[PDB]
Order: structure tokens, then C-alpha cells, then sequence
């Protein structure tokens, strides 16, 4: 797998060069311990994040609970929870290396032909990962609603910054982006 | 591509493990000494026809016999393929500078280095007083910072390393 | 025992390494870190008693059933053994911020918890309840630094996802 | 594996109590850069440090290159080089950790029966082993001569103290002891 | 596998037939010394040939020795020195056998398919395997030129007939062609 | 198909090696075994049906039961497919002496043949009479050289030693 | 060790065969060309001290760097051990010849040969200039019979072949 | 594995000299013929010598066949028959090879031992190992006895010598007392 510095120099090396400008680099060294604190924030928050995510999916689509439904019987719902751990856990690798590779190259490839085969839902997939998006520009911002997270709510207390990390918030958004591109 | 942040991922991958304490504790230590070679990362970058020039001469100073007839430094297309070589493992070290581990070098440089010089006959001796010059070269501060030049030589001696 | 350095070193032994520089770069984040975690294994330690009973104190705040007969908190050797079992997690964490890593709650508090809490008919919510308050209790600086506090919290979060 | 901390943590849990005073973990941090220092200065000269030892233990045991001896013949010499490569690595394995605990558990173990089974002598590879223990405390010190070393010396440019990180040499060399007592 | 005998019973096999002309495969026997020869010239100067022949098919195309050349960096050139030596040995067996059979199967059976996942260009391996046909021609012969090999000329001294081997020429030179043939 | 060349090069090939000195000695000793056992392939050939004949007549003569309603010999298409298997077996042995291996024996004779004439409730012992019977009936000079005879005896006794 | 006999012994042993045709073929090479190496083996055990010694001489003649201080021939303990590695070479190369096989070289010399060599800064270019003067250097009937000189020369080549 | 050949150079090679005297392997080598003789007389008769071997033994040790003995039921007198032809194969192996490095080395290395945990009885494998030995020796000087086979009587048609491979019927008995050495 490639991070934001090894992404760099396989572009260097393409033309056989140097890397000639390390000021992007440096301005990513600078964003470091705000990349901490986002992937503590998506970490530490991980099991709310995927329960209320396939919870949610649910709560929109009570087709997947009943007979013929892909989260019924409870080993189905077991295998969906297993599914919303995993592709939240390569997105935080993502964001942790500030690079897609790892998420493309251990999670994206071919999981569209997988979910085709065994005839897991999409569309159903795609609204667990949007709910996941939500939740993690929520906790990145450290601005999570008392209406979502009733006596789960959580605050991670980062020193406040005006734009709080909108740029770390995007990244994230694009890391998510990336599944649901693939998996529509 | 081995540095810091996929070494931890990939050893929490293994385990089925979100990034925890130990993971980005590691991460702290690249933003730490991401300073010292990055700087040594530019110096390098900026100066890498001259750093590698000199260590050339090195090598072919310590063992004339490369230029006669026949031997690996005997006609221009050699000569300017060894100096290239050695340009060659500079940028990698550049490149490990720039990651903060050895995967560029152990990916494009190291791995079946062995095989080649040994099907083309190609001695191992004038590439490591090459890398042996470069790593003798360097002092601070006048080149770079004591710890930029700590993070160049430690490249240097783990591509000496690897042919030795 | 999970560590920043015993991550490198389980990593460079699977691939026949010496330890290199992402490696060295590894151990540099613990040396950063260390302050905040050891000012909080400090503060936590010296008041582990005191943390431990107001938060089973919230536990059972919550789930007031237990101290019904027959329930899990109903007699004097159950209480003192939910009082001792919070102290125990408390006492990981302890461990968890001296060491820099999850090891001494992976191996001496996660596994076989579930396993354990089953058996003896012992509820999950109760242990999330108490950990959860203790995670949500702490300010800085009143309790310790902000990042002796953002280093507590991770591992309370960590010791909660383990029982969600 | 144990580290100097875990190795801390496992005393304490031994009477189920916190680790009560951190001010001895507090000077292990503050010794940490050093201790990278002695970690790099062995790993960069770790190939060096292997092929002198093993010359120098052949050097003052001729037997070892003649008819019917364990250096001979080159299978035999590659598999000593590789011993003591893995040896010295497992060495500066517990070094960085600041505990044994990884060297005894992957090297240590079985190995003298290892040894008493294949016939590799005793004498012999201990001899190795104090050589090795030699260049590491001079590499430690950044103090190698140049009688011993030729045109191959290295000198690490580290901030000279009187002590020369004295208490670091004293631990390196404890390692290559518990070979040799594990080897005895 | 087959050999140029078990070739001649799978095809009376074909026929429920006994072998007929025993006679024609006592002349296969009579040139036996010349075939172990025309192996032994290729075995014996195999490295010179793998390796003149690789530096050949570079010196003839420096983008494989370029970003994104297919021998670059040294990792690739390494897998090309070895795929080399590999299609030169399963060639030398088919020349031991007198039948291509072990060729088939055990080197060019999935070789163009492999080489078209791995983006391995047809072209150049071509290059390379025309030099050895020409080389071995040249060895079974035992007519190698000063001028291709300089110093590292080697004369076999094998008993001297007028066509000098031209059959096994032949026969060597179909082998490297089958190779070729396998590419497309 | 095992032969003297086959076995060499698996050999060869299992660990990765180029033909060396033992692989040609081996081929020589084709060279020199090739005249004995190719005289035996070629009066083999040149007589098949007579020899096989007076085989499958001597298993018959040692078995007459097999003559008897039901028994394996009992009609015109049993008696056809016995002396064709006799036929088929000196065939191959005649492929055998022109590979100077048991290959052609092994792949198209012996795999399968206990587990067919089970299945067809086939006997074993006229199959081992009517080879026994070739084993012992040849004779030098008068059929083929001493080393010719030897060559067909060795194949006849492992195509008896495979049904025994 | 590796002889015509022993690898056809290991190939039946895998397929826990007997002896057959084809393994006696096999040894049957072993018969014919067992004189040719044999002589070559007395020829060259007869005169081991002044072969090695010429093909040492011919290494140092091309390469005189190895003789400048601090290179591999530089002092009389190197000049000693170098000329007798070509002696052990040459000695393995007898244990060939009367073996009929590579297995004395393969499992004494060129098992371990590039990581010993490697490790002690031991160029290869002088190990095959010294074996590759032996091969040239020979011709019949003087030295020995042709055939004797085509076995000699074979395993010169395999050794060529191993370091190149 | 070692051969007559690789034995003399490992005893030359304990001395790191040439082998000196060829004059003993010359003296190998005009034997060979007999040698291939001796080998095909052994593997030729070799399902005929298992089973009387292993019939004899019982004809003389009833028990064997009766409740509790090792030859019951059907699945232990099918693996004492696979032991019969396991052994006379190695022998013949070591025949071939002339030398016992393959016998002690891939078959009695730990055999005692074996039977000893499975109860397999020592008196009557050596007893079935005697039988093998004559048979052995018969079969060698091509002198088998009618009385001994009945119907199943061959003769091998080898040229006769008046000591009908003497030296070859010590060295292959020699193999048999080996194997019954190993297990008494
Ligand atoms: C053979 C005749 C013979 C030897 C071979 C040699 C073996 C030997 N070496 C030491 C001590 C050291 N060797 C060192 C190695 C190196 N120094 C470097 O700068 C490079 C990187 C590397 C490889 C050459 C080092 C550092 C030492 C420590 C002491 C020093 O630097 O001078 C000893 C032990 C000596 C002692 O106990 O102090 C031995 C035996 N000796 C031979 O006689
Ligand atoms: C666990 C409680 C976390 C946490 C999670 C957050 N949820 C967020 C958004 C969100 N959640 C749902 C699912 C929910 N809505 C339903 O209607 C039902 C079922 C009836 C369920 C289970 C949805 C649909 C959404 C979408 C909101 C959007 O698109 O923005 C969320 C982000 C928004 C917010 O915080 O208000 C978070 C963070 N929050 C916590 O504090 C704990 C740790
Ligand atoms: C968006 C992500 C957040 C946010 C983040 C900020 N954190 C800032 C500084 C900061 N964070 C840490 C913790 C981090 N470093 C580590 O080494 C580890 C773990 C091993 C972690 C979790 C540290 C140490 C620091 C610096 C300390 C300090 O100087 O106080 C920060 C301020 C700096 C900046 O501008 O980048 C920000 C903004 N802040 C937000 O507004 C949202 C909620
Ligand atoms: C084209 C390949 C050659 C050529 C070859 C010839 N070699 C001839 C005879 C010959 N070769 C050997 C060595 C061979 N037999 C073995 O047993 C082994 C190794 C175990 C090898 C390497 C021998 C023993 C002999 C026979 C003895 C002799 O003739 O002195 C040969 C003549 C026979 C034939 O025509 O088949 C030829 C032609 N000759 C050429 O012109 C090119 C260079
Ligand atoms: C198979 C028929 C071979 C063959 C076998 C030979 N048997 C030889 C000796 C031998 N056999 C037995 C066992 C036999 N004797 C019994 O009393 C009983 C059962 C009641 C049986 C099954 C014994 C005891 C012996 C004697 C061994 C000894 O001296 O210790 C033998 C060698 C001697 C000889 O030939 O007279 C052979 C060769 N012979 C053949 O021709 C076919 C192919
Ligand atoms: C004791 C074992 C025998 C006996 C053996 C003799 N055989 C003699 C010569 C001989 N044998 C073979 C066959 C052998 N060579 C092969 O290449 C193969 C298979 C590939 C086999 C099975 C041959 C070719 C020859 C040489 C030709 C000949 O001389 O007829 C032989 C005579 C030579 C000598 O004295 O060593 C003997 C004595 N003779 C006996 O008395 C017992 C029964
Ligand atoms: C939840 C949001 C879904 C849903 C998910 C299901 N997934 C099922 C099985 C399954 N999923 C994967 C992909 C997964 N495994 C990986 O290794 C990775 C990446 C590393 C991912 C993302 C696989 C390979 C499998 C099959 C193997 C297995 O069972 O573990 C599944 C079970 C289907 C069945 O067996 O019937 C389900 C239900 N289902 C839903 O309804 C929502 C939309
Ligand atoms: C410390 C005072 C040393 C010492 C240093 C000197 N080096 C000199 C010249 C020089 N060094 C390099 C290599 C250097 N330049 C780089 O860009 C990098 C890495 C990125 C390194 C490590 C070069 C190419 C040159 C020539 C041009 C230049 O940079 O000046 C130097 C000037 C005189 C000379 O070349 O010897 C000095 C004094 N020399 C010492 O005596 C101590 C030990
Ligand atoms: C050299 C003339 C080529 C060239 C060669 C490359 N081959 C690469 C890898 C590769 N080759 C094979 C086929 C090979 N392996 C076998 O087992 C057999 C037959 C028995 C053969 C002929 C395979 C399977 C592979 C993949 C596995 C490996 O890495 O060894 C290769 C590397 C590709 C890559 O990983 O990037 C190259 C470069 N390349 C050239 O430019 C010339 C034309
Ligand atoms: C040696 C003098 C014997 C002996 C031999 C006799 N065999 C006779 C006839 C015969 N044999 C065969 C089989 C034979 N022919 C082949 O083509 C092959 C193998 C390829 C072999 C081994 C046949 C088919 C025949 C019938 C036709 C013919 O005669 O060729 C024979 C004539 C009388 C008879 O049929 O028995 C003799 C004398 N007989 C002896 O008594 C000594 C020991
Ligand atoms: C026959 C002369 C004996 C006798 C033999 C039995 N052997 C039994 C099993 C057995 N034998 C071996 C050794 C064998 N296997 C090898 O790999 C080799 C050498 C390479 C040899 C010689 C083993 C390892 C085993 C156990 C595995 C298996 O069953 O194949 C056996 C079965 C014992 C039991 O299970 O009860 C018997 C009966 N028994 C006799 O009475 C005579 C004296
Ligand atoms: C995890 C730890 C670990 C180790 C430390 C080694 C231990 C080890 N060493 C050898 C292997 C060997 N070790 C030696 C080494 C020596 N001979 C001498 O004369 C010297 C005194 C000494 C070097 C200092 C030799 C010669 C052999 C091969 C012995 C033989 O095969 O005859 C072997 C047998 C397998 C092999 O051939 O490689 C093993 C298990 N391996 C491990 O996995
Ligand atoms: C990632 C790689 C990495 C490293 C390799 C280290 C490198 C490193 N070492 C030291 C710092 C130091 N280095 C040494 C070490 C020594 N002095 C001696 O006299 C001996 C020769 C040697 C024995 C070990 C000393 C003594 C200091 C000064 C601080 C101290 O006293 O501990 C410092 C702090 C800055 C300074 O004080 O100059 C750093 C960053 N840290 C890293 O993060
Ligand atoms: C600039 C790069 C460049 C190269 C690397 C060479 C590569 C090369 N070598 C040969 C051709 C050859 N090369 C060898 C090789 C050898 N002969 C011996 O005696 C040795 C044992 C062995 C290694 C040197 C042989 C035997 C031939 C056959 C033609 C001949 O010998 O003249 C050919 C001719 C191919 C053909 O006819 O199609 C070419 C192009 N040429 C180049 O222009």
C-alpha cells in the first residue's frame, strides 16, 4: 500500500526524478496532529458509528428484516454489521495514510461482483455508507447532535479551530465517495 | 511500500484492528522527525548530480582496473551507466527520505540487485566504496542539521548493508 | 504485549529485518507521547480507588435492578466483586497508558470477557455504563492535561467498543 | 513480546496493583534518543559486526576452516554467518525494546539442545558472541578503531557525553551474556 | 512427459499398433554421443548465453531499461535474467528428450497469458530468444566467433563430421522457435 | 512416460537445474542398452500375434473352467477380448522395450486393471499364466540375443509382478 | 549426493518402486563412462597442488588490485587461503569425476559459496578467472584422453556456471 | 543417500584430499554387469519372495494367525506383506547403490523403535528377513530349487561363472544381516 508520501515519489519515479517540491508535504506534516485526532475521533467511536449506520439502513428499509430480506435470519444481520466494521475500518486506514490505495487495493476491488454474486442489496450497502459519512464529518468536526446520539453522545474536546478541519472533513467524505462510486 | 503509517496498518490489518494508541503514537514519531529528512530530502534533491559525482570518482579512484578492456568502466556507455547507477541509488535514498522508511530502496533498488551484477559481471565492490564515500562525505551542520545527516547516512549504510 | 515498539519489532522479525528507520521513526512518536500517557497512568494511578467507585457508583445509578435479589448486585460478595471488576479495567488502563498500547487490556481484560460475562449471567450494559461515565467524566485541566485526557478517553472508548 | 514498560506493567499486576512510581519509566523516555542511537549504530554496522566476528572466532580457532570442522565447508560457513546475524538482530530486537524477553522467546529457547544436536561447538560460538558484544559497546560509544576496522571504519556523529551512554553499553552487553549463559 | 521414443509409441498407440520401423529409431540411437554433446554445449556456456542474450535484446531497445521499461528498475530485470534461464533450461531438456513435449507443458502451456497479465512486452522477449537460437546454433557447431564472445570464447573439442550437427541445429533451432511460436 | 531421459530431467527440473554430467552418463546408458532391448521390440512386433496366441492358448489349456457357460472364456466375443488383452499387454511390453522404461506398462497396462477386472469379475490368475507362459518359454540364440531375452524377461516379470 | 545411481534410486524411492528397466539402463551409463572420468580423476588427483597453483597464478596475473593493501591477496595469509579455495574447487572437481555426479560440488562448494563471498568482501571475478584458465588450459591426449577431458571440462563449466 | 563412489569421497573428504586409490572402483565398475544381473534377479521375483517370506514365517509361527497374533486380522497381514516388500525394496536399493547408506538411512533409522510401540514381533520379522536373505542368495546365483517353487521356478539365463557371484551373494546377505542387526 501507498501513503500521502509514498503517492508522491511513485510519481517521481515515473519520470525517474527527484521529488522537487516537499512544501505540499511539509503542509501535510503541519495538518499531522489534526489526522490524529480525526481517525481517534472515527476509531473511537466505531461501534455506535456502525450500529446506528445498519440500524438506520434498516429503520429507511424493513424489506431487509423480514422473509427474503438480506439482513434475515440473524446470521444475515451478523455478515451486514461484519461488512459496516470492515469498510469503516479500511476508510480509517485511508485517512491514517492520507491515501485511497489501501482502501482500493484490501477492500473497493471486486466487491462489486462479490455483493452481484451473493446478491447483497447496493442500494441498501450505498445508504449504510452515507449514514457512516454523516457520522464521521459529525465526530471530525467534534460536533456530533444530542437528537442522534442520546446518552451515547460523545466529545472528543480538540482544540477548536473556526473551520474545524474541513479539509480532513472532505478528505473523509471522499474516502466514503470512493465506496459508494464502486458499489453504484 | 514500508514506513511508519504502513507498517502500523499493516500489522493492524493482520489483526482485523481499527488504528488504536500504539498506532497513532507511531505517527507522531513521523511528524517528529519528518523536519530532519525532509530537510536532508531537499539538500539531496537539489544537489544530487554533484553528491553522486563525487562518489563515482570514488569508486573508480579506489579501483582503476575497471577501465581496462573489457572490465565495467572500459567504454562510455559503461561509464555512464555505473555513474547513472549510482545516481540511481541516491534517488531511491532520496525517496526513502521522503517516506521515512526503507521501501523505495528495498522495492527499486535492492530487491534482485544480487542476480543482476552477478549475470553481467558486474563487481559489488565499486558500488559499495560509491555508497562508503557518500556516507564518509557528509558532517553537520555544514552540509545539513546532525539529525538530517543522521537519517542520510543510516540510508546510506542500510543500501551498503544489503550488498554486504 | 501491543506496543509501539513491540508492533516494529513483531513487523521487522516476520520479514528477517533489523530494525530500519520507520522503525527508530516509531519509537521517536513514543518518546513524544509518553507525557501525556505517563501524566495520566500518574493521576490515575494515585486515585484508582476513587475513579473506579463513582463510576460503578453510575452503574448502578442506572441499572438500579441489580441490587434486587437474585440480580447480579444484590448481596455484599456480588458488590465488592463489580466494584473489583470496574477497578480491575481501570487498573488496565493504568497499564495500557504506561506501556503506550492496548496489550494489557487485549490480553488480561478482553479476552474471554464475553465468554466469561455469559456464563455467569452477568450483563454487558452495566460494564459499558460504568466505563462510559468514567469516559465522560474527566476535564482538562482540572483532572490532567488535554492530551493526558484525549490518551485516558482513547482507551476508555477502546475498553467500551470491545463490550459494543 | 515483553518491552521495558509491559515488563513494569507484569510486575505490578504480579500483586494486582498500579504502577505506582512512573519517574524510573520517565528516565527510560528521557534516555530514548540514546537508546535509538545505540539501535542505529548496531543496525548500520550489523553486516560488519557479523562477518569480523565470525573471521575473528576463526581467526583464533584455525579447526573451525580444517578437515572436520564445524566452519567447514562453505554450507557450513554460510549457516555460521547466518547464526550470527539472527543472533546479533534478536540482541538489538531487546535493545530497542529495553527487555530480553523477545531474544529469549525466539532465539534463546531450545537453542543450546539446537546446537548439542547438530554439533555446532560451544566454544566457539560463545567466542563469536563476545566479539560481537566487543563491536557493539565500541559502536555504542562511537569509539571503533581503525586498527580493526581498515578502510570499513564508521563514526555516527552523535552528541558525545563523559559517559559515552555507559548504562546502555552495560544492557547491550547483559544480551550477548544471556546468549552465552543460555549457551553454557 | 514424452521423449523422441515414447513419442513414436503414443503415435502407434493412436492405431492399436506395435512400433513398425525399429530400424529408423537405431538412427536416433547412432547420433546419441553427438546429442549428449550438442546438450552438453549449451549447459556448459549457459550464463554466457542468458546473459549476452538479455543485454542483446537491451542494447537493441534502451526504453526496457527506462521509466516504465519492463526491465526496469532492478527487480524487473532480475524476473527477465530469470525467465531467460528458465526457457533456455526446458529448451535444453527438450534437446536431451528430442521431443518439445516437456517445453509444452511445463514452460509455454499459459506463458503468453501470464506475460499479457503482467504487461511482460512480447516483442523484446522475442528479441531475446531469436539471440540464444543463434547462440546455440553457433555452440553445437562449436563455431562461436572471437568477435561475440572475446574472452569468454569456449572451443568443446568434439570429434569433427562435415555438417557439423546441422539435424540438431535443426531440431535446436525448432525448440527456440516453438518458444517464439508461444508468444502469439 | 517413465524413461531413462524422463526420470533425468523431472529430476532436473524438481530442483530447478540445467542437464548435468550424471543426466548425459545416464543417456549413455540408453546408447548402450538400446541395441539388446530394440532387437527384442523388433521380433516382438514382427510376431505379436503368434506370440500372444500360443500365451492366451496356454491360459486357457492351464484353465479350461473359463471354457465353462458363464465363465470369462465361455463365447466368441469373451475369447476375442481375452486374446486381445494378451495382445494388448505384449504390445505394450514391446512399447517398453522401445522407451527402455515400464511408462508405456504403467499408464495404458497396470493403472485401473485391478479395479477393472474386479468390476468384470475378470480372474487375475489367466492373465499371470499367460505371461508366466511368455516368461518362461523364450529362449537364446534361437528367438533373439541373450541381452534381448533379458530385456523382454525384466518386462514380462514387472508385468507379472504388477497382477502378483 | 547426486551420482546417476542415487538420483534414479530417489526417483523410485518417491514412487516406492523397485529397480526397473530404466534405472538399470541408467547405471549401465555409469559402466561406459565411468573410464573416461575416472582417468580424468587419477590425472587430476595425481597433480592437484601444480594445477590449482597455475590457476591461482593466471586470477592474481589478471587481477594485481587483489595485491595492493587491504584487497584480498594483500597479505600471505589471503595469498594462502586464496589459492587454496581454487584447490578445494579443483578437489570437489575430482570428487565429481569419481562420483559421476555434481553432488560433491553442489552440497560442499557452491552450497553457501555467494553469501560466504559476499560477507567477506571475496570478489567472484578471480574465483572464475582461476577456474576459467583451468578450462581453457587442458587438451588430449596430453593431459589425459579426450573423453576424460570433455568431464574434466564439463564440471569446470558448472562451477563457471554457479558463480556467473 | 550415498553410492560405492560417494563413500570413498566422503572418507577422502574427512582428510579434505583426493581420492588416492581408484583401482577398488575400477574393480566396481567390471563387476557392474553382474551387479545389474544381481538387482534384476532380486526386483524380477520380488512378489514371489514377499509373500513365500511372509508365509514361512507363519508356516513356522502359527500363533501369528490365530486371535491376538500380528498377523490378524486381514488388515495387519496386509501391512506385514506391505513391511516385506518395504525392506527386500531398500535392500535392493543399497544392492544397486552398493552401499547402505539408503537402507539405514530412509528404512532402519528408528525401525525398532517403531515396532516396539506398534507390538510388532522382532522374532518373526527377522525370521521373515532370513527367508528374503536365502531367497535372495538362490536367486542371485541363479540356483533357486524346484522343491522351494514349484511352479513358479525362474531362471534369469545370465552367463555362469563357477563362483555364481560370491562376492555379490556376501554383499547383498550382508544388507540382510544389517536389517536383522537393526531390529534384534
Ligand atoms: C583475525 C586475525 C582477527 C579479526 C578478524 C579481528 C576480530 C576482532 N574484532 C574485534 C573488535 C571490533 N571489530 C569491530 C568491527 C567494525 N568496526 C567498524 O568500524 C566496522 C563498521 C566494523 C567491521 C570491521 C569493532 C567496532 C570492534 C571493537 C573494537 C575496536 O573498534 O577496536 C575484536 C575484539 C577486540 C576487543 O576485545 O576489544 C576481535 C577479536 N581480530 C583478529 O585478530
Ligand atoms: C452513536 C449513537 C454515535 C453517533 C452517531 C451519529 N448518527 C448520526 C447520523 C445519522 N444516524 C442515522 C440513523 C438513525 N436515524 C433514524 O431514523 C434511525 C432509525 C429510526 C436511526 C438508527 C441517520 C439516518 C443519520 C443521518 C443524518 C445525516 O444524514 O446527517 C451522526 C451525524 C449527525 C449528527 O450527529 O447529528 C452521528 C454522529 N453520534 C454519537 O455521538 C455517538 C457516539
Ligand atoms: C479536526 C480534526 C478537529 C481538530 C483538531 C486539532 N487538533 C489540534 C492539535 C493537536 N492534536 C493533538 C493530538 C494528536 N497528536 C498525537 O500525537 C496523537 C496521538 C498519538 C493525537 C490524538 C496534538 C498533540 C495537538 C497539538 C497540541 C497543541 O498544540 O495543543 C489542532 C490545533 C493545531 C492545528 O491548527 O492543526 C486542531 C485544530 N480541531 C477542530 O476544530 C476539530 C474538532
Ligand atoms: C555436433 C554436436 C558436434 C559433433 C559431435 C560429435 N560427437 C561425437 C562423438 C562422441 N561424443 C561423445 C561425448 C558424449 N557421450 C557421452 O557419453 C557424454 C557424456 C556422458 C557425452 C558428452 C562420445 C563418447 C562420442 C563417441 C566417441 C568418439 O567418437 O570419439 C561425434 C561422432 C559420432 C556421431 O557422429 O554421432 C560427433 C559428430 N561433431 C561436430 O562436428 C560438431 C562440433
Ligand atoms: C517364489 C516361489 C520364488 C522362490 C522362493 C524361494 N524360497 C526359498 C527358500 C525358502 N522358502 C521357505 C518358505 C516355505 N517353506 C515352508 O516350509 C513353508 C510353509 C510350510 C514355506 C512358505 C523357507 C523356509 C525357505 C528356506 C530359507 C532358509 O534357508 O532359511 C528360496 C531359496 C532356497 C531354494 O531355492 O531352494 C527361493 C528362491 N523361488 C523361485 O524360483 C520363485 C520365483
Ligand atoms: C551373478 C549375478 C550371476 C552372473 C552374472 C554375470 N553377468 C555377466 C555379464 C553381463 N550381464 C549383463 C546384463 C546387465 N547389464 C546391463 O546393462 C543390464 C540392464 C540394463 C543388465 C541386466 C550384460 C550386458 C553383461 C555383459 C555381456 C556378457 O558378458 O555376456 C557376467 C560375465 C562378466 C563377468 O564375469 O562379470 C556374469 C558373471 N553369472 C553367474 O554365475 C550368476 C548367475
Ligand atoms: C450490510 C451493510 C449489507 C449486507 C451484507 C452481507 N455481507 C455478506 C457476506 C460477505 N460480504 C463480503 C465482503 C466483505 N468481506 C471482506 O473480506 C471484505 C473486505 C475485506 C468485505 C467488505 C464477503 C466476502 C462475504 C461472504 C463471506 C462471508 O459470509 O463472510 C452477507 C451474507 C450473505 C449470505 O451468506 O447469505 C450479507 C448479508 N446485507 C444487507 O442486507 C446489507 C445491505
Ligand atoms: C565537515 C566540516 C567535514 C568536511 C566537509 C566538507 N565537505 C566539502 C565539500 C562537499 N561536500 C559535498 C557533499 C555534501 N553536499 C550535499 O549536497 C550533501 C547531501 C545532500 C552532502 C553530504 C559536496 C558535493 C562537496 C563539494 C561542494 C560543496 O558542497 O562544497 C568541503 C569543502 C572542501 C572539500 O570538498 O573537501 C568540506 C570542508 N570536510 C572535513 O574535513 C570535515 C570532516
Ligand atoms: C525477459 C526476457 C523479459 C521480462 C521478464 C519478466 N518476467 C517477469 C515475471 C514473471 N515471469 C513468469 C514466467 C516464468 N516463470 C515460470 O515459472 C516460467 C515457466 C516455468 C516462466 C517462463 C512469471 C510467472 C512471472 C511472475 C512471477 C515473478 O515475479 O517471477 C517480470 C516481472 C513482472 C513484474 O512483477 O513486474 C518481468 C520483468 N521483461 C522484459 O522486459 C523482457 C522482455
Ligand atoms: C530354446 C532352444 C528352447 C526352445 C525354443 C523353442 N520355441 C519354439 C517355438 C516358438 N517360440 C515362440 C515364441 C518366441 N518367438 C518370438 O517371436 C518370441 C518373442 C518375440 C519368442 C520368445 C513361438 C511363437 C514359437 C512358435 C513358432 C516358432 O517355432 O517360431 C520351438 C519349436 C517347437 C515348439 O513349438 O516348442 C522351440 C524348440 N525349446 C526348447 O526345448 C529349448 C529349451
Ligand atoms: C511383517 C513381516 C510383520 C508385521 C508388520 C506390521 N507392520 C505394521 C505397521 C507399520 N509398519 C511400519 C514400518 C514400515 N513403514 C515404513 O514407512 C517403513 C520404512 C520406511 C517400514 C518398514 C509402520 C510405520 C507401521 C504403522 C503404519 C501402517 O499401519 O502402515 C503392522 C500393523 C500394526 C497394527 O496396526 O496393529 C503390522 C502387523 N506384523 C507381523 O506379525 C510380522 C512379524
Ligand atoms: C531463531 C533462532 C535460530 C538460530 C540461532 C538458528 C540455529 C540453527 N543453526 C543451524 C545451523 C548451523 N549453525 C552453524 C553455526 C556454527 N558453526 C560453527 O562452527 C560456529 C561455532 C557457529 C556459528 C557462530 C552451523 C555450521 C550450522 C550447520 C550445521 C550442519 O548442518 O552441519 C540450524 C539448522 C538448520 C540450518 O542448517 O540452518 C539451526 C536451527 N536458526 C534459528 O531459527
Ligand atoms: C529516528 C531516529 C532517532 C535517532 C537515531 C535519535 C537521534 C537523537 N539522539 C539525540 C541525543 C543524544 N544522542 C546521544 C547518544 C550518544 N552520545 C554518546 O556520547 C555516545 C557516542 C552515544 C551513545 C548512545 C546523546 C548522549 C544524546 C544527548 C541527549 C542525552 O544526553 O540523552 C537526539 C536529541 C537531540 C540532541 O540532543 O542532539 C536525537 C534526535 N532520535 C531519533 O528519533
Ligand atoms: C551491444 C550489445 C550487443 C550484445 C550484448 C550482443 C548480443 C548478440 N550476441 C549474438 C551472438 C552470439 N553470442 C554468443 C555468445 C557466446 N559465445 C561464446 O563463445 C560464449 C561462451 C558466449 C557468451 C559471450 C554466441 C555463441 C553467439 C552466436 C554467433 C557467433 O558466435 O558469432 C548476436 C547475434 C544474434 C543473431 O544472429 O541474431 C547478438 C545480437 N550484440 C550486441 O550488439
Amino acid at each position: 500500500m501507498l501513503d500521502a508520501f509514498s503517492r508522491a515519489v511513485v510519481q517521481a519515479d515515473a519520470s525517474t526524478s527527484v521529488v522537487g517540491d516537499v512544501s505540499a508535504l511539509k503542509q501535510f506534516i503541519a495538518q499531522g496532529n489534526r489526522r490524529l485526532d480525526a481517525v481517534n475521533a472515527i476509531a473511537s467511536n466505531a461501534s455506535c458509528m456502525v450500529s446506528d449506520a445498519i440500524a438506520g439502513m434498516i429503520c429507511e428499509n424493513q424489506g431487509l428484516i423480514q422473509a427474503g430480506g438480506n439482513c434475515y435470519p440473524n446470521r444475515r444481520m451478523a455478515a451486514c454489521l461484519r461488512d459496516g466494521e470492515i469498510i469503516l475500518r479500511y476508510v480509517t486506514y485511508a485517512l491514517l495514510a492520507g491515501d485511497a490505495s489501501v482502501l482500493d487495493d484490501r477492500c473497493l476491488n471486486g466487491l462489486k461482483e462479490t455483493y452481484a454474486a451473493l446478491g447483497v442489496p447496493t442500494t441498501s450497502t450505498v445508504r449504510a455508507v452515507q449514514i457512516m459519512k454523516a457520522q464521521a464529518a459529525a465526530h471530525i468536526k467534534d460536533t456530533p447532535s444530542e437528537a442522534r446520539a442520546g446518552a451515547k453522545l460523545r466529545k472528543m474536546g480538540s482544540p477548536v479551530v473556526e473551520d474545524r478541519c474541513s479539509s480532513l472533513v472532505a478528505e473523509a467524505s471522499s474516502y466514503f465517495d470512493r465506496v459508494i462510486a464502486a458499489l453504484s | 511500500m514500508k514506513s511508519v503509517v504502513t507498517t502500523v496498518i499493516a500489522a493492524a490489518d493482520a489483526a482485523g484492528r481499527f488504528p488504536s494508541s500504539s498506532d497513532l503514537e507511531s505517527v507522531q514519531g513521523s511528524i517528529q522527525r519528518s523536519a530532519a529528512r525532509l530537510e536532508a530530502a531537499e539538500k539531496l534533491g537539489a544537489n544530487l548530480d554533484n553528491v553522486a559525482q563525487e562518489a563515482y570518482n570514488a569508486c573508480i579512484q579506489k579501483y582503476p582496473y575497471l577501465n581496462n578492456a573489457g572490465e565495467a568502466n572500459s567504454n562510455d556507455t559503461y561509464k555512464a551507466k555505473c555513474l547513472r547507477d549510482v545516481k540511481h541509488y541516491m534517488r531511491l535514498i532520496q525517496y526513502c527520505l521522503v517516506v521515512g522508511g526503507t521501501g523505495p530502496l528495498d522495492e527499486w533498488g535492492i530487491a534482485g540487485q544480487r542476480e543482476v551484477y552477478r549475470a553481467l559481471s558486474l563487481p559489488t565492490a565499486p558500488y559499495v566504496e560509491a555508497l562508503s564515500f557518500a556516507r564518509n562525505r557528509g558532517c553537520a551542520p555544514r552540509d545539513m542539521s546532525a539529525q538530517a545527516l543522521v537519517e542520510y547516512n543510516a540510508l546510506l549504510d542500510y543500501a551498503i548493508n544489503s550488498l554486504s
